[PDB]
DNA sequence: TCCGCGTCAGACTCGTAGGATTATAGCATACGTG
DNA sequence: ACGTATGCTATAATGTGTGCAGTCTGACGCGG
């Protein structure tokens, strides 16, 4: 029989009314006065229209289908707000609907980053410019040559080509044929592996024990100041919460912690050896 | 994920979710203006395909193709045969302390022994550099050791042969058909790109001196130095598991 | 073939004699490639089982 | 003989005079593109067919409509030299001229009402070079020719599909250009059916209903009649004598007298011919004979009207009396015959469920849209449309001409549609096959195997661009408003542009050509494949497809081919081989007229070849005349055996056709095996050039032939003298029969100096010629980087000793001298290219300083204030060659970062570190540096130094250019003054601006004098706009990608030595890895002293069976021992009279020597150079298969004082005591392959990780682990060494506990097993419970 | 249950190479947070 | 106020289709 889901609904809207001028305003009257059954033929009558209007506006984000079904909540809104008594025919108007509502779902459901229709609605009008300018150029117009036609930003222009910048799929074959994808490849940039680390282990461990060789004083003062071995790191003037109480005795006693650590970095042999890093 | 070039990536199956959630959110508002069944009917069909395009793409029908003409790879397929996680990313695996380069011919090795060059056991023999260091107190810390090692100084040179001795490394060559394919050897440091391999294993790995490469693996754990010396050193691997007969034959 | 080759490597093949050379050469270097996986693949076959 | 020749000639031991000379290498690609681009008026071919194909298109409705006009290339927008550097396209507009009609509705056709016409762009077409390469996005890359089934008609059988049957099941199947697939075939009881695009089966007679045939006319149109008389009582039949033929006599045959054959009897020929000439006619039959017989037309009751019996039903006794009484005594019936004439559409009607024209084109409509309820017009418009339609079918040319001559036609040229008698006739000659006449064409004949060249491809891409406009175009004039709406606003020029770049780039065709070696551009471009779109796959490639067919022969390489899974598919194309003009292949032939072997030649096709006999080229020619013996080996009909002379038709032109340009430069091919002769021609293709090009001295003789016409040299336009050289170029001026009346005549040829290629290799072209020396028209003036006095130079040649030694060659390995590293021969040169972007982030543009953050100045001090290398700097891993930085984030500082950037201080910028250095391990020397930027943000200071050498570069080059352009034109004027007015200082007193005010009398020479000075005054205002040019594109900003600012090319060139791990080959298939460069104090040395260069195993030898490496060695010594004696007397300084005697002695040695050369001809100082050249060993052509034999080897061996056997004395360097016995010395011409060990060695501890399966990556490219895959474990399974294995797949992989914590164990010296459970698990866990699976790990 | 025909499952192992898309109006009040 | 989102326009127009078709040996799973 038919197992194809397109073929099955296009087999339902070929058994479905096809209105005349002084039926659409019969159904339509009672439809706006909600009869319920009259709402329900209009809309059955005109899918048929609907499914013309998706065989232009495919091949752009979606299927066919999926352009269909957006195609007819498109219908469904003509006929929630259609205007019987007036003498205009009905397939002029849902037209409208119709060609509206598929172009904004395809404007969503296009791009896997969510792009509105505001920086969409721009980048357009800067495509269709290079049409007319690549015609007469024949060459495809640069970011300036476009920005010198519609006289606006350069930067503008260069951004909202930027976003125009597709992708390409972590699983895509690289040579076309079975070898390896780009996650064979990408690396992971949060881990850094073991040496990464193990420098930060070994490199802070080393400091637990630069500071207990320290003053009693001086390596109070000067860990909980950085937020080193206390919880939050404090400022000069906020180290005086603890026990410090101090303005000039905690700057002076801060410094006097790191000249002697300078020393203790001078003498393991790091200073200009550990300064280039 | 994005890329360095400032172009993003997505993986087939943030686009296989995004036919699920718009056709599943557009049955709700459908369901929510008590559409006609004909509509909802197409709306349940379209959602069918979109599950069942998710879970195994290729199967119940077309596979839905995407950007490149190519299909979408969906969930099952990551499971699924050779390209799926069992064989591709969990029974087979790329390893560190690994390296491999041409081989060429080790007339003048005994058995027990490969050459290794200096400049690849460098790197494979990395974090066994900077743990000798800290020992004799060359460095105090890590990122000491690991620029000490950076500028290739004459002393590190010592350093790294120490630990090198008395250390086996396992020979691997392409295609592992039997358990001969990896024997292990006392690495011999030598100046130059090249591994020397002994001419008598080389029937095992059925290696060929004509522009042949051998992947190097270090057996970091103690029981990997033992295993390494104790089952898969060449000397304890002479005669084939197949047939009771040498395969340390000369020719 | 009803004519075999008659010269050897060292008097040197004719044109022909390289070319009908070439049949069995290709064919030879050919099972060299494919047929190499139907073995590998019995050795696969075999270890799962045991 | 030439200038060029006779600084340097080669020995040729021809023996068969080339009748055909050797074709330029690239004709098939150029001539291919040459009919893409070109605009034929009528017959359509390329673009111009597109459009008429296409074109004209009209509206939906058919009110308006597009007319295609003309088309236009315009110059390339950035030449060859600019395409290369810059990364764009090499690309020409172009501009294509429509016309909008639209004509009048309620009116007839108002065609007059707005005829709207304008040019319009669409799309920019890659160019093709001289060379047959296109440049995209700089890249000189080459579209290999494609192999494919031939469209028209096949006729096939599957050997046994059902094996159970065991029947060979014939088809027939109809292959177009374009349209859908038409199928014919049988089933186990022999039913006729057909399936459209392989779809459903139906019915065979379902289409010949659709073709409106009533079941008789099918009836009649297969089968033949058998007339049925009655006449009173006596039931009668109609024989023709060849009927009964073969079958047995059912019957009691008697005729009008005489009983011929008795009941149950074989009816032999005799009895046929005892029939024949009694000349019977009719014969009286029983009625039990009809039942079976089946009745042909329809038979209605003359009295009632209704059908006692319908067409197509066989007969019965009841059914027969019921026609005899209706009035019916003369009845038609079917001839069957289940040996012979085979009755299939009958018992094919009786499984036929249709009935009519009209419910045929149902069931055919019903199969390919099921589903739709169909119409009139549906069911009909489908089938018309399919085979029947201008648009949706073509058979083209091709297609119908080899369907036809399958048909046995009449006709060459016909229909791009299917008509109704092509589909009966098919299904005539699938019906002959089954009965018995008639074979089965198979696949595998070159005659079915069409080759396709780039032009007719870019000619269908193209086509899909003009029917992806067509959709946007119909669709536009419908509903868009008539006059308002132009034709450009219609047009896109983006579908054009996209449809043609997927070609020049995505196809499996377009691929980047080997650049590193001359013989591998030129065997690259004559590369012809079966894959990629259109073709066949590794995964469908069968076996029978890559054996050699006999078609090959002279077509294609039988020893050309990787040995790879793409074997048998990818073939190179045989020397002398061309394209037929329909599209098969075809080689040359000495056609022989009445015995007599004529010069004139015709390139038969591959279906031709079958029918002549052609003898083989090892046939003797008797000096004009014709076969000297009686019996000639040839070949025909794919077979091979002797055959007398008047039978001989035709015969090879070359003893070289057979194999292609890779194995044509192999010497003593004869001698190899055909495996190691395949893998010596792909790994010559794989000698990187070296430093200096060293000459083989054991040649072929198309060395020459190979270097000139790669397009690598530079080889003169027109003969004479040098007026200047120089390193960067060359000037020659023309001699006056040459040089044109109106032009200066002054050649330029700007020498192509060090620059990268494709494999990141050495590119250098060097003058072969000394200044103001006399050169012939045609001759090489500039030598490439593999090419040496215009002969190819691919490695180089060495004094080589076969034996062992201790081992050092043991599997193929080889031993060379610290000799051969001293003089650096074997030093290539490698050229990589290492680029730095400046991109646009969303914190914000970087830009390009030597303002970097956390730096030595160490690293500063190669940079410039620009934040550039300087040009010439030696540069190692982990130098930067290029500044840049870009915009760094919210930063958390960590404590431990804040107080050591609070200790030392040096507080870093809101700027991130991403400068462009040297990757770890290269090390060269950067030659130059080339910066591309968009057009705004302001410069830095090295890019100004840059743009400053460019300009006033250029302006010197240019003034060059007219400075020697106007001497050369003055030149001309200056000797034309003197024909008449003679008067010679008194001319040359004042300066030469005041030359043009000078004239003559009325004469051809007063209008010449006006021709050169109106046209130095072209080039005196050409000149400024040739400098405008040079000097805006010098300020222009070039385009880049979104979100690229500028960036920074740098060219490296490293000179890497040989070292062990290197891999070198011969040209005999003999590989090996260098395995210690060998002390000179140990290296063996002869008697005399002079050392040996390498050292290679003879047990690589016997089982290899390439002993044309032997030869190489042998011919190669005595070659040298030649230009030794030479070498001696020009060192000796002894006379031009001795070195002439000696050398002719030389030249003249061979039996019949194809080559005579005189030396009494040569001057003295042509005597000179030429042994100048011939002291470092005299070069020795041999022959594919006319190569020297060991008589003339052995002799040449004599002339050289050689050894007859080739063995030399040698003795042990190390020891100085003789070898026991004697050891083959001599010059072996090996090469240095591209598989480099610094390139390949690769080391990691721990480095990147995946990005989900958090395994290590992969390659030493992005430095990642080796893999130990599922094999590499079984054999640690086996040892039973469970850790080792653990360790791999944990710790040295995923676990991510393990790895990290494993490495600060090992630092701690404690190598201690910390496994967790590797990540990719965990991955597959919950990839499990998303595909709705409960799966979690249930615990002890 | 048995025999033909449909769909669906695999395809020896490691190294290297390189690139590019089309298009979704046009303007005026409605919905969400400093 | 700035960014995103929702809305309306009224000549008539009312059922899609597109695209690779020497892979192959081996093995079931629904009808017939
Ligand atoms: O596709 C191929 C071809 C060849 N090989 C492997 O490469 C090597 C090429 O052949 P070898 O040169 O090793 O041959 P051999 O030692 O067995 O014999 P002789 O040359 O002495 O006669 C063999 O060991 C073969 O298994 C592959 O692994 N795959
Ligand atoms: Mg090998
Ligand atoms: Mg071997």
């Amino acid at each position: 029989r038919v197992l194809d889901a397109t073929q099955l609904y296009l087999g339902e809207i070929g058994y479905s009314p096809l209105l005349t001028a002084e039926e659409e305003v019969y159904f339509a009257r009672r439809a706006l006065r909600g009869d319920v059954a009259s709402r329900r033929r209009m809309i059955e009558s005109n899918l048929r229209l609907v499914v013309k209007i998706a065989r232009r506006y495919g091949n752009r984000g979606l299927a066919l289908l999926d352009l269909i079904e957006e195609g007819n909540l498109g219908l469904i809104r003509a006929v929630e707000k259609f205007d019987p008594e007036r003498g205009f025919r009905f397939s002029t108007y849902a037209t409208w609907w119709i060609r509206q509502t598929i172009e904004r779902a395809i404007m969503n459901q296009t791009r896997t980053i969510r792009l509105p229709i505001h920086i969409v609605k721009e980048l357009n009008v800067y495509l269709r410019t290079a049409r007319e300018l690549s015609h007469k150029l024949d060459h495809e117009p640069s970011a300036e040559e476009i920005a010198e036609q519609l006289d606006k930003p350069v930067d503008d222009v260069s951004r909202m080509l930027r976003l125009n910048e597709r992708i390409t799929s972590v699983d895509t074959p690289l040579g076309g044929d079975s070898e390896k994808a780009l996650l064979d490849i990408l690396a992971d940039e949060k881990e850094n592996g073991p040496e990464d680390t193990t420098q930060d282990d070994d490199m802070k461990q080393s400091i637990v024990k630069w500071l207990f060789e320290l003053n009693a004083k001086q390596r109070e003062v000067l860990a909980r100041r950085f937020g080193l071995l206390g919880y939050e790191a404090a400022t000069l003037e906020d180290v005086g919460r603890e026990i410090g109480l101090t303005r000039e005795r905690v700057r002076q006693i801060q410094v006097e912690g790191l000249r002697r650590l300078r020393e203790i970095l001078q003498t393991q042999g790091l200073n200009i050896e550990a300064l280039f890093l | 994920v994005p890329l360095d070039g400032g172009r993003f990536a997505t993986s087939d199956l943030n686009d296989l979710y995004r036919r699920v959630i718009n056709r599943n959110n557009r049955l709700k508002r459908l369901l929510d203006l008590a559409a006609p069944d004909i509509i909802v009917r197409n709306e349940k069909r379209m959602l069918q395909e979109a599950v069942d395009a998710l879970l195994d793409n290729g199967r119940r029908g077309r596979a839905i193709t995407g950007s490149n003409k190519r299909p979408l790879k969906s969930l099952a397929d990551m499971i699924k045969g050779k390209q799926g996680r069992f064989r591709q990313n969990l029974l087979g695996k790329r390893v560190d302390y690994s390296g491999r380069s041409v081989i060429t011919v080790g007339p003048y090795l005994r058995l027990h022994q490969c050459g290794l060059p200096k400049k690849m056991a460098l790197e494979l023999f990395k974090p066994f550099i900077y743990g000798k260091l800290e020992l004799r107190g060359l460095a105090t810390t890590i990122k000491a050791a690991k620029k000490m090692v950076e500028r290739e100084e004459a002393v590190v040179w010592d350093i790294l042969d120490e630990v090198i001795r008395e250390h086996p490394v396992l020979l691997n060559r392409a295609p592992t058909l039997h358990r001969l394919g990896i024997q292990a050897f006392e690495p011999v440091l030598i100046e130059g790109k090249a591994i020397q391999l002994h001419p008598l294993v080389c029937a095992a790995y059925n290696a060929d001196f004509d522009g042949d490469q051998m992947a190097v693996h270090v057996p970091l754990t103690l029981e990997a130095q033992l295993e390494a010396r104790a089952l898969m050193m060449s000397t304890n691997n002479i005669l084939s598991p197949a047939n009771g007969e040498p395969i340390i034959v000369p020719s | 073939i009803e004519t075999p080759i008659t010269a050897n490597f060292r008097e040197g093949l004719n044109v022909l004699q390289y070319f009908i050379s070439t049949h069995g050469a290709r064919k030879g270097l050919a099972d060299t490639a494919l047929k190499t996986a139907n073995s590998g693949y019995l050795t696969r076959r075999l270890v799962d089982v045991a | 003989y030439s200038y060029t020749e006779k600084k340097r000639i080669r020995k040729d031991f021809g023996k068969r005079p080339q009748v055909l000379d050797v074709p330029y290498l690239l004709s098939i690609q150029l001539d291919s593109f040459q009919k893409f681009i070109e605009q034929d008026p009528e017959g359509q071919y390329g673009l111009e067919a597109a459009f008429r194909s296409v074109f004209p298109i009209q509206s939906y409705s058919g009110n308006s409509e597009l007319q295609y006009v003309s088309y236009r290339l315009g110059e390339p927008v950035f030449d060859v030299q600019e395409c290369q550097i810059r990364g764009v396209t090499y690309s020409a507009p172009l501009r294509v001229k429509l016309r909008l009609v639209i004509y009048e509705r309620e009116a007839p056709e108002g065609t007059v009402k707005d005829i709207k016409e304008q040019e319009v762009y669409m799309g920019e077409i890659p160019l093709m070079t001289d060379n047959g390469t296109f440049v995209i996005n700089g890249t000189e890359r080459v579209i290999v020719s494609q192999l494919h089934r031939s469209p028209g008609v096949f006729f096939d059988s599957d050997k046994g599909k059902t094996h159970s049957s065991g029947k060979v099941l014939y088809n027939a199947r109809i292959i177009p250009y374009r349209g859908s697939w038409l199928d014919f075939e049988f089933d186990p009881k022999d039913n006729l059916f057909v399936r459209i695009d392989r779809r459903r089966k139906l019915p065979a007679t379902i289409i010949l209903r659709a073709l409106n045939y009533t079941t008789e006319q099918i009836l009649d149109l297969f089968f033949e009649k058998v007339i049925f008389e009655i006449r009173d009582n006596k039931l009668q039949m109609e024989l023709v004598p060849e009927r009964l033929r073969g079958e047995t006599a059912s019957f009691d045959i008697e005729a009008n007298g005489k009983v011929y054959v008795e009941k149950g009897r074989r009816i032999t020929a005799r009895h046929i011919r005892q029939l024949e000439k009694d000349d019977v006619k009719l014969i009286e039959v029983p009625v039990e004979y009809i039942a079976g017989k089946v009745v042909a037309k329809d038979y209605i009751d003359e009295s009632t009207g209704e059908l006692i019996c319908a067409a197509n039903m066989e007969l019965s006794l009841d059914l027969l009396a019921k026609l005899s009484q209706s009035g019916h005594k003369r009845i038609e019936t079917l001839f069957t015959n289940d040996l012979d004439h085979g009755p299939y559409i009958s018992e094919t009607l009786r499984v036929d469920p249709t009935n009519d024209r009209l419910s045929a084109l149902v069931e055919i409509y019903r199969m390919m849209r099921p589903g739709e309820p169909p119409t009139r017009e549906a069911a009909e418009s489908l089938f018309e449309n399919l085979f029947f339609s201008e648009d949706r079918y073509d058979l083209s040319a091709v297609g119908r001409m080899k369907f036809n001559r399958s048909l046995l036609r009449e006709e060459i040229e016909g229909s791009g549609i299917l008509s109704k008698d092509d589909i009966i006739d098919v299904m005539k000659k699938l019906i002959d096959i089954r009965n018995g006449k008639g074979e089965v064409d198979d696949i595998d004949h070159l005659g079915n195997r069409r080759i396709r060249s780039v032009g007719e491809m870019a000619e269908n891409q193209f086509r899909v661009g003009l029917v992806r406009v067509e959709r946007a175009v119909k669709e536009r004039l419908s509903l868009g408003d008539l006059d308002t709406l132009m034709p450009q606003d219609m047009i896109n020029a983006k579908p054009i542009s996209a449809a043609v770049k997927e070609f020049f780039g995505s196809s499996q065709l377009s691929q980047f050509m080997d650049q590193n070696n001359p013989l591998s551009e030129i065997t690259h471009k004559r590369r012809i494949s079966a894959l990629g779109p259109g073709g066949l796959t590794r995964e469908r490639a069968g076996f029978e497809v890559r054996d050699v067919h006999p078609t090959h022969y002279g077509r294609v390489c039988p020893i050309e081919t990787p040995e790879g899974p793409n074997i048998g598919l990818i073939n190179s194309l045989s020397v002398y081989a061309q394209t037929n003009e329909y599209g098969f292949l075809e080689t040359p032939y000495r056609k022989v007229t009445d015995g007599v072997v004529t010069d004139e030649i015709h390139y038969l096709s591959a279906i031709e070849e079958g029918n002549y006999v052609i003898a083989q080229a090892n046939s003797n020619l008797d000096e004009e005349g014709h076969f000297v013996e009686d019996l000639v080996t040839c070949r025909s009909k794919g077979e091979s055996s002797l055959f007398s002379r008047d039978q001989v038709d035709y015969m090879d032109v070359s003893t070289q056709q057979v194999v292609s340009v890779g194995a044509s430069l192999i010497p003593f091919l004869e001698h190899d095996d055909a495996n190691r002769a395949l893998m010596g021609a792909n790994m010559q293709r794989q000698a990187v050039p070296t430093l200096r090009a060293d000459k083989p001295l054991v040649g072929t003789g198309m060395e020459r032939a190979v270097a000139v016409d790669s397009g690598v040299t530079a080889v003169a336009k027109r003969g004479g003298v040098v007026q200047y050289v120089d390193a960067s170029r060359i000037v020659i001026k023309v001699n006056e029969d040459e040089m044109y009346p109106g032009e200066a005549g002054i050649d330029i040829y700007n020498l192509t100096k060090y620059t990268r290629s494709n494999q990141n290799t050495c590119i250098n072209q060097m003058p072969c010629v000394s200044l103001g020396e006399p050169v012939e028209r045609g001759d090489v003036l500039a030598d490439g980087p593999s090419t040496d006095l215009g002969e190819l130079a691919l490695g180089q040649n060495m004094r080589v000793a076969f034996m062992p030694w201790n081992g050092y060659n043991f599997e193929d390995s080889i031993l060379v001298s610290e000799r051969v590293v001293q003089e650096d021969r074997f030093t290539t040169i490698h050229i990589q290219e290492l680029a730095c972007v400046s991109r646009d982030t969303k914190l914000g543009p970087e830009e390009i300083t030597a303002d970097i953050p956390n730096v030595g100045e160490a690293a500063l001090s190669k940079l410039d204030e620009s934040g550039i290398v300087y040009i010439g700097a030696e540069v190692t891993g982990g130098d930067i060659l290029v500044g840049k930085v870009t915009p760094k984030g919210e930063t958390q500082l960590t404590p431990e970062e804040k107080l050591l950037r609070a200790i030392f201080g040096e507080k870093a910028s809101d700027v991130k570190d991403s400068s462009l250095r040297v990757p770890n391990g290269v090390s060269g020397t950067v030659i130059d540096v080339q910066v591309f930027t968009r057009d705004g943000v302001e410069k830095d200071k090295r890019a100004l130094e840059i743009e400053e050498m460019q300009l006033k570069q250029a302006k010197k080059d240019l003034s060059e250019e007219l400075q020697i352009l106007e001497a050369g034109l003055f030149s001309r004027i200056r000797a034309v003054l003197v024909a008449g007015g003679v008067e010679a200082e008194k001319l040359d007193k004042l300066p030469r601006d005041r030359w043009l005010e000078l004239g003559l009398t009325d004469e051809e020479k007063q209008n010449q004098l006006e021709q050169l000075a109106e046209q130095y005054d072209e080039l005196k205002h050409e000149f400024e706009k040739k400098l405008e040019a040079k000097r805006r594109k010098i300020t222009q900003g070039d385009d880049l990608a979104p979100g690229v600012l500028k960036i920074v090319k740098v060219y490296l060139a490293v000179k890497r030595r040989i070292q062990p791990g290197d891999k070198m080959a011969g040209r005999h298939g003999n590989k090996g890895v260098i395995s210690k460069i060998n002390p000179i104090e140990d290296m063996p040395y002869d008697e005399n002293g002079t050392p040996v260069d390498i050292v290679l195993n003879p047990l690589g030898v016997p089982s290899r069976m390439n002993i044309g490496q032997i030869l190489e060695t042998h011919l190669g010594m005595a070659a040298k021992g030649i230009g030794d004696k030479i070498n001696a007397m020009l060192k000796q300084q002894q006379e031009v009279a001795k070195l002439r005697e000696f050398i002719q002695r030389a030249y003249d040695l061979g039996a019949d020597v194809r080559q005579k050369v005189d030396l009494s001809t040569f001057s003295d100082e042509e005597v000179m150079r030429l042994a100048e050249n011939l002291r470092k060993g005299m070069p020795i052509a041999t022959p594919v298969f006319d190569g020297a034999k060991e008589a003339e080897i052995k002799e040449l061996l004599k002339l050289g004082d050689l050894p007859t056997s080739g063995q030399i004395r040698l003795y042990d360097g190390r020891t100085g005591e003789q070898f026991e016995r004697p050891v083959t010395v001599g010059y072996m011409y090996m090469l240095k392959l591209n598989h480099l060990v610094d390139d390949k060695m690769h080391a990691r501890s721990t480095g990147s990780y995946s990005l989900v399966t958090q395994q290590p990556l992969g390659g030493k490219a992005q430095f990642g682990g080796q893999r130990f895959g599922e094999m590499e474990v079984w054999a640690l399974e086996a040892y039973g060494a469970a850790y080792t294995l653990q360790e791999m797949l944990t710790v040295k992989s995923d676990d991510v506990n393990g790895r990290t914590k494993m490495y600060k164990n090992i630092v701690d010296g404690n190598h201690q097993m910390e496994p967790g459970m590797p990540e990719s698990f965990n991955v597959l866990l919950k990839e499990i419970r998303s595909l709705g699976i409960n799966i979690e790990l249930e615990d002890e």
